[PDB]
């Protein structure tokens, strides 16, 4: 029950849990390009000129 | 006269206001590599980072 003292440590392994694998997918995923404005179908001169 | 000062948000911002507890986040920080303040990091200091967890200081992480 003395307890008496010993050497010194040569190294201390530090036990950490992994990185986090197959979270990122290896291409990127980007929101779709808004698209540029249509000229929309069926347009036609409503507008007759007078007389 | 009030240029500058009353800004006003943009459409997505918002101001967090839910309140929750931070009990397990130190806990898994060191589950992580967060080597805490009283033990002593692999790595000598100046070569780790402090961490502050919402006003609290946690650890030392290996850079």
């Amino acid at each position: 029950g003395g307890l008496t003292c010993a050497s010194a440590p040569q190294g201390t392994l530090r036990i950490l849990e992994g990185p986090q694998q197959s979270l990122s997918g290896s291409p990127l995923q980007p929101i779709p390009a808004s698209p540029p404005p249509q000229i929309p179908p069926g347009l036609r001169p409503r507008f007759c000129a007078f007389g | 006269e009030p240029c500058g000062l009353m800004n006003h948000l943009t459409a997505v911002c918002e101001v967090v206001t839910q309140f929750v507890y931070t009990a397990s986040i130190p806990a898994l920080l060191c589950n992580l590599g967060v080597t805490p303040i009283d033990g002593a990091p692999h790595r000598s200091y100046s070569e780790c980072y402090p961490v502050l967890l919402d006003g609290v200081m946690v650890g030392w992480v290996d850079k």
